RNA sequence: GGGGGGAUGUCCGGGUCGCCCUGGGCACCUCUCCCGGCAGCCUUCGCGGGCAGCCGUAGUCCCGGUUCAUACGUCGCCGC
């Protein structure tokens, strides 16, 4: 009878909120959530939602693609890294592990 | 102890980098040129040069643009510039909360600020004004990073925990909105040791954005946040936040006491720091009117609202569904009945500017609460879904009992004992039956004088105990509570029940990876909305 | 006083009132007061009680002794028993901070008692 | 957002149960006095003015 | 005049382009002289004051070694005393002054020092 | 699981109809969890439930509906009455969900239980230990207080186990608010039984001890001014009252007197205890000032040993240095001391003595 | 004086004075401890004052007259304030005997 | 008197004490008292208090005095200083009660004035 | 702070009278474990756990006996 909507809202990240190229968009990583808006008008443009799921892993980092932009690299605090492309949502169901014994820290 | 680090590069080659690292103990070190120091066994002699001028940890340091300035962010609410050509330094001082992170834009305009309330502003320079403000729900989070100024053991250590539910009602005339609870920063609330809350932001939830925020309590945003010592100063709490039937009004209570750390000269005989902070009290009872912009307005403040030989704590209020009437539940005893009328002393009305008449909020009814003592009480109130009766539990430990009083007379209607095991934490009242909790949770019929449901909770811990809490739905006759599963931490989980009025099945069993703060009843359709510690807020509607 | 005091309560007076404030007098004034501006006193002492804080005793003493000789008074009235309620708000509020100020009394007790002694020992050497 | 220098907001502190009120003040606000007396000090017997 | 002594180094790159490296006060009162010394193994930089200690500090390795608070009290030791007569004797600008002590410390073992 | 109840209701209904009262009493004794041994204990009972509570009541007690009725004993001889005195489900909620049916109609109902039911305890046992356990028991209204002390004073006003009770009651109408009792004593006492309950609280104030001298409160103060305006002017309108009004300025300038007593006192023995710990540190010589004689000094001020912490910019915390601890010591010097070393300090072993100016 | 109080700062603003203004502060507590609006804040500011400054009062005659005429004030606003509260129980009787 | 109050305490006198308690030569009398001595005045002052609560006109200028011209011996005696803080701790549950007391005196203070007041009506009509 | 011991100094019955002891009063040094805090290093995502721990007091070669504070946008006169 009753059902429970999937998780919207979040808590910013200490992580940095990357600007896009051409500095239109700004990319905010939540927990369980990256989500892009545009500098012009603040009203969000996308939401990525991202599955957390092991209690406590976190987004550990979030960084654009220095290759090619609208790009990222999302890494959680266990072995998982989403390459996802912003203005879209292609990446989310395909993460790609790493063996670690937890992950502290990453950079493109 | 390393904070943060910004490095810039010196160049298509790679001829230098220059390093800042913002160090835990409040200094911003510049190391000016490193692979040429490191290159050249033996080096040279290498000194950074030192920058101080946060007290507390520095939370982020960059270096901006063409290398002339070095722009820096720490507890103190200030994003602060070093000139690092001159000597000097430029600051914009007096943020929301603390800068919790910052970055430079591609180009060397525009600045973005995470801070630490929740919230993101893209900044342009030397306009100095958000060209983008983003603002999320604000709540009391437990964080995943803990904290960047608890490395270095400071006199109060700043601990991730939640101490209390959050004080939230969405709004009738508007349920999209929901009025809630928030200090200046997350941080910034939970240190001192205590809930510091002194302001209110309303939240959309139809879009999740935070709209508007304003100061309920005394707040000094423009003043410095720590004290000469060195221990964050506490702002008064606002406790109990409860909506008019109408639309149109808000009644909040908040607190105040000293720090125990304070007092030291006040203790003459058996008198503890306790128990001078709590002599010391300052709890004001103030009448919000709600504008059409969301824009609160005082009407009334009453300074002493349950008053004895010393002010009394005020445990609950209710608004009656039916009227605009404010029930307070105090500690001395007595129940009162707040009310509007119009200022008027000999006739001669006075009026606002534009000429509306001034409204003014005052206690039409006392109702003196029997007490039965049986050889610290608390209390908890609620109308009817139709008014006419406010029925009010009195609270001393294991004997506590249940008074249903009439609002238009103030005789007592009715009076059941015996239905507490420990001390109460709420009570509701949905259509017939009084859904009460204490350690037990019972649902208590009072047109049949007759409990149906009951239920021994599992034992844990104060914190948890604390943390328990239910909301009734109003419309569809169905409450839901929400309890912690077993000092709190980080890694904990929820599960809140969802019960109909009439059976004893849980009608909606479902656990969360991370404690929920608080449950709220969507006024116009039937619901809830709740909101977790890891501060994401999720739905919850039948069909 | 009686008749001046009933002029005064009875005008709203203020000269008048206060010049038969300032002074067995005050016994036979309120005896020979009129019934129904007895309220009116207690709304008026209550007025100038919170206004000016160093006459409590002597207003105090108008008081009580208003409600020694005016109890039944002031019940057959019944619709007015909001001068009453004015009136234990005002009192309220000045017994208000008692034992906060009687833990400054012992305080400063102790510091009279030192110099007392002190001078007790100086006057004889 | 940088919030404005506010300074120290002064304390409402409540008034008694007879305060002075608006109208109290708009007829104290009629201050300056001069007395003219009448000539070989007559009563007065009458004021007037026009509409 | 703030009690305070800043060091400056040149900034790495730009030629001609100094920065204050790091401040302290190592003084009580204003710093009203200094003066630098560099030879024989010893790169030293003395300060004095208002508040009569020369400090000294080491200027190649700023940073690096403690600096070193020189006495204000005069190297002789500008107290005598005759210890038959139990007075001890101090002078200083054109004053001499002599104190007696008329007891001894047994014998002390308050009110009465 | 109501049905499971309900048949043990209508088995219970049968033993009635058979009138076998033996078997039933077993059975509300396997529930309660003949013979009828107890345990020594008013707190320690084992938790029953509220419909086998309310069945009991029902059983027990009786209504007379003339549009007004009258609680009755219908077993006026039960241990199942003595374990609900004893256990404290008399109140006036557990009797109405008891009789919601006959009493639905009826009005003023918690004055009129609350005025019968003690009555009825009262005339099962004339000992009243019954009476003196349900005081001690039961949760209990201001009605039922003052019809208790009615009861107790018709008693007296093997003899020790009603003023025990006669104490329990002023307790518990002293903790009741103020109108309540007003309202209730008023209603159920006449205004000489009041001058009775004013000469035995009297009798507890006077033979207490308050108006007798040296050399030679809370909850009675509330009781004698809630008396006091529950009878008014309507009851006496002598030298009693001046009398009355002599030994209560007696009595209030014996609570003033110890208030600043206990200020001198309480201030006096926290300076003692402190300069206890200062001159104890002063005598294994760790050098603080410490007052010589036997007065007390004007600033009741001691030195605390230095802390071995620090509080660093902006709030932290670091250990205190030596070198700052032995500056702030040089601070703490006079300006004239004697310092004797010893040739045990000289061998490395004891410490000095210091005996510095008083300043 | 509020805001001092809010703001934990009331014994940094007190702890350095001199004997002058430690006089003057002491002259505005005896002098509005008599309003019971301020009444909390006056008297909290007289206990600091008391537990900073009562070891000079044998060295300066002058600050013993105005320790000793702050409790000539406060004995006479206990008697103030046990009077309305004795008065205050007659005004409940009225309101008793109403009903 | 000064000598009588030496003797009657090294002894542990219950009557000798009693007879310079009754009667500024009392303030001249303790200021020459050994102060070993002054604290077993103290222990049976307190010892009486503690027991019972009541009254006394007298003690009050007594054992104030003591305590400041003989309350730096204290630190001698362990003893004394845990009866003395056992003494400040029941002389506060005395002094809990005195806002409902001075209620009490409030309507004593009416009553007994309009009682009188209805026999001064007899003799007036 | 307690539980306890080894040792310092002491009077009252004292003892063949000496080493001191038992009975009473005791203040200190040292040892011992529990009390409150602080750090390291392994384990686990965290929660917690484990290992060997230091501090709860006193005076230093010199010496942290330091470093640390919250902007601009505009001033003046009078009125309600």
């Amino acid at each position: 009878s009753w059902k429970v909507s999937k998780p919207m809202g979040g808590r910013m990240s200490d992580i940095d909120p990357i600007f896009s190229q051409d500095e239109r968009h700004l990319i905010i990583t939540y927990n369980t959530s990256i989500q892009v808006y545009s500098t012009e008008d603040s009203l969000l443009v996308r939401r990525i939602a991202l599955p957390l799921t092991p209690s406590a892993t976190h987004i550990v980092s979030s960084a654009l693609s220095k290759s090619n932009p609208d790009y990222l690299w999302v890494a959680c605090s266990d072995g998982r890294i989403w390459h996802i492309n912003w203005t879209s949502g292609e990446g989310v169901d395909t993460p790609s592990t790493i063996d670690t014994k937890k992950l502290l820290d990453m950079a493109v | 102890i390393i904070s943060t680090f910004d490095i810039r590069p010196i160049i298509a080659e790679l001829q230098d980098i220059d390093v800042a690292v913002g160090g835990a103990r409040g200094a911003i070190y510049v190391y000016s040129n490193l692979l040429a120091h490191l290159h050249t066994l033996r080096v040279g002699t290498i000194q950074p040069r030192k920058y101080h001028w946060h007290r507390r940890a520095v939370h982020s340091v960059k270096w901006s643009g063409d290398g002339n300035y070095l722009i820096s962010g720490g507890y103190e609410t200030v994003l602060v510039l070093w000139q690092l050509d001159t000597g000097r330094v430029d600051f914009l001082p007096h943020l929301s909360a603390a800068i919790e992170n910052i970055v430079v834009s591609p180009k060397g305009s525009a600045y973005a600020l995470h801070l630490d309330d929740n919230s993101a502003m893209v900044l342009s320079t030397a306009e100095m004004k958000p060209s983008m403000y983003v603002s999320g729900i604000q709540s009391l989070v437990l964080g995943d990073r803990p904290s960047k100024d608890a490395l270095v053991r400071r006199v109060w250590r700043p601990i991730d925990e939640i101490a209390s539910p959050l004080v939230a009602t969405i709004s009738p005339q508007n349920p999209s909105h929901m009025f809630l609870c928030v200090g200046n920063g997350q941080q910034a609330t939970v240190g001192g040791g205590a809930t510091s809350t002194p302001l209110v932001q309303v939240f959309d939830i139809s879009s999740f954005q935070g709209v508007a925020k304003q100061a309920i309590a005394r707040t000094n945003p423009t003043d410095v946040n720590i004290t000469s010592e060195g221990v964050p100063i506490i702002e008064p709490t606002a406790t109990k936040l409860a909506f008019s039937h109408d639309g149109k009004w808000l009644a909040s209570i908040d607190e105040w006491q000293p720090p125990e750390r304070d007092t030291e000269a006040y203790l003459t005989g058996s008198k503890t720091q306790s128990d001078a902070c709590k002599e010391r009290r300052e709890i004001y009872l103030k009448f919000w009117e709600v504008g059409a912009d969301q824009s609160l307005e005082l009407v009334t403040r009453i300074n002493d609202a349950h008053y004895t030989k010393q002010t009394e704590s005020i445990f609950d209020l209710a608004s009656d569904p039916t009227s605009a009437r404010f029930a307070t539940i105090g500690n001395d005893g007595m129940v009162r009945f707040w009310s509007p009328k119009l200022r008027k002393r000999d006739g001669l009305m006075a009026t606002r500017p534009d000429g509306q008449p001034l409204r003014s909020w005052s206690c039409s009814r006392v109702v003196p609460l029997p007490v039965h003592e049986r050889q610290p009480y608390s209390g908890a109130i609620t109308f009817s879904e139709d008014g006419s009766i406010l029925f009010a539990a009195f609270g001393p430990p294991s004997g506590a009992l249940v008074v249903a009083i009439d609002t238009q007379t103030g005789t007592v209607r009715d009076v059941v004992s015996g239905m507490f095991k420990g001390d109460i934490r709420a009570m509701k009242s949905l259509s017939s039956c009084l859904i009460m909790l204490s350690d037990d949770l019972v649902v208590y019929d009072i047109v049949s004088d007759e409990m149906l449901a009951s239920y021994t909770l599992k034992e844990t811990s104060e914190a948890a105990k604390k943390l328990t809490q239910l909301a009734v739905n109003h419309q569809s006759r169905s409450f839901a509570l929400a309890a912690p599963i077993p000092k709190l931490k980080r890694g904990t989980k929820s599960e809140l029940l969802i019960f109909n009025i009439e059976d004893e099945e849980p009608k909606l069993v479902k656990t969360f990876s991370q404690v929920i703060i608080s449950v709220c009843a969507v006024p116009s359709s039937s619901g809830f909305v709740v909101v977790d510690s890891a501060a994401q807020v999720w739905s919850i509607t039948e069909g | 006083l009686g008749t001046v005091l009933n002029q005064a309560l009875r005008t709203d007076d203020s000269d008048l009132l206060e010049s038969c404030l300032q002074t067995l007098i005050i016994q036979n004034t309120i005896n020979r007061m009129d019934s129904s501006l007895a309220g009116t006193l207690l709304s008026k002492l209550a007025a100038r009680m919170h206004r000016r804080p160093g006459r409590a005793f002597g207003l105090m003493r108008w008081i009580q002794w208003t409600l020694v000789a005016h109890g039944g008074a002031l019940v057959t009235q019944p619709d007015l028993i909001n001068r009453l309620t004015e009136l234990s708000r005002v009192l309220e509020e000045r017994s208000r901070g008692l034992s906060s100020l009687l833990a400054l009394k012992g305080k400063l007790d102790m510091l009279d008692a030192q110099l007392k002694y002190r001078k007790a020992l100086k006057m004889a050497g | 957002m940088a919030a404005e220098v506010v300074p120290l907001p002064q304390l409402k502190l409540p008034s008694g149960p007879s305060p002075i009120t608006a109208e109290q003040r708009y007829w104290r606000s009629f201050k300056k006095q001069k007395s003219h007396t009448s000539t070989a000090n007559w009563p007065i017997s009458h004021i007037s003015f026009p509409a | 005049m703030d009690r305070r002594t800043a060091v400056y180094e040149p900034m790495a790159g730009q030629s001609g382009r100094w920065s204050k490296v790091f401040h302290r006060r190592y003084h009580q009162h204003d710093v009203k002289a200094m003066a630098s010394f560099e030879g024989k193994g010893m790169s030293v930089v003395v300060s004095g004051g208002s508040d009569a200690s020369p400090i000294v500090l080491p200027l190649r390795a700023l940073g690096k070694e403690f600096h070193r608070t020189l006495p204000h009290l005069p190297q002789h030791p500008t107290v005598l005393s005759a210890p038959k007569a139990r007075y001890i004797l101090s002078w200083w600008e054109n004053e001499i002054r002599i104190w007696h002590l008329l007891n001894s410390a047994q014998q002390f073992l308050p009110l009465n020092l | 699981s109501w049905s499971e109840w309900q048949n043990k209701a209508m088995q219970a209904d049968e033993l009635l109809q058979n009138n076998d009262i033996q078997s039933w009493e077993e059975l509300m004794a396997e529930v309660f969890k003949p013979e009828w041994e107890w345990p020594s204990s008013r707190s320690d009972y084992a938790r029953v439930d509220r419909r086998w509570v309310v069945y009991a009541i029902n059983k027990v007690f009786g209504w007379e509906g003339q549009n007004t009725g009258r609680l009755t004993c219908r077993l006026p001889e039960s241990s199942v009455l003595i374990y609900l005195v004893d256990a404290g489900h008399l109140s006036t909620s557990n009797v109405k969900s008891a009789f919601k049916d006959d009493v639905r109609e009826v009005d003023k109902v918690e004055e009129l239980i609350g005025e019968q039911l003690p009555i009825i305890l009262a005339e099962v046992d004339p000992t009243m230990e019954l009476l003196v356990g349900y005081l001690s028991g039961t949760q209990l209204g201001s009605s039922e207080l003052v019809s208790s002390i009615k009861l107790l004073l018709c008693s007296l006003g093997l003899d020790e186990h009603r003023t025990r009770g006669l104490g329990i009651a002023f307790s518990k109408l002293a903790a009741c608010p103020a109108a309540e009792t007003v309202k209730s004593l008023r209603r159920l006492f006449k205004p000489d039984e009041v001058l009775v309950l004013l000469n035995v609280l009297r009798a507890e104030l006077i033979k207490d001890g308050w108006t007798t001298r040296y050399l030679d409160i809370q909850l009675i103060a509330d009781l004698m001014s809630r008396c006091i305006d529950a009878v008014g002017l309507s009851g006496w309108m002598a030298n009693f009252f001046s009398q009355f009004q002599a030994e209560i300025s007696v009595a209030l300038e014996g609570v003033m007197e110890a208030v600043r007593l206990k200020g001198v006192i309480a201030e006096a023995a926290n300076y003692a205890k402190r300069a206890r710990r200062a001159l104890a540190d002063s005598a294994k010589g760790k050098a603080m000032t410490v007052h010589m004689s036997a007065e007390l000094p004007l600033g009741l001020k001691t030195d605390n040993k230095i802390s071995t912490e620090r509080v660093r910019s902006g709030g932290e915390i670091v250990a205190r240095s030596s070198r700052q601890i032995g500056h702030f010591i040089s601070k703490r010097r006079g300006i004239y001391s004697i310092h004797r070393i010893s040739e045990e300090m000289l061998l490395g072993a004891a410490g000095p003595t210091v005996v510095q100016e008083a300043r | 004086l509020t805001a001092l109080r809010h703001r934990s700062a009331l014994r940094e603003a007190l702890q350095g004075r001199d004997e002058l203004s430690v006089i003057n502060i002491l002259r505005w507590a005896g002098k509005y401890v008599a309003d019971p609006r301020y009444r909390s804040i006056c008297v909290d500011v007289a206990f600091h004052l008391i537990d900073l400054y009562a070891e000079h009062v044998g060295g300066s005659a002058e600050l013993a007259t105005q320790f000793q005429q702050l409790l000539a004030k406060v004995n006479r606003e206990v008697e103030k304030a046990e009077l309305a509260i004795v008065t205050g129980g007659m005004v409940e009787s009225l309101m008793m005997s109403v009903e």
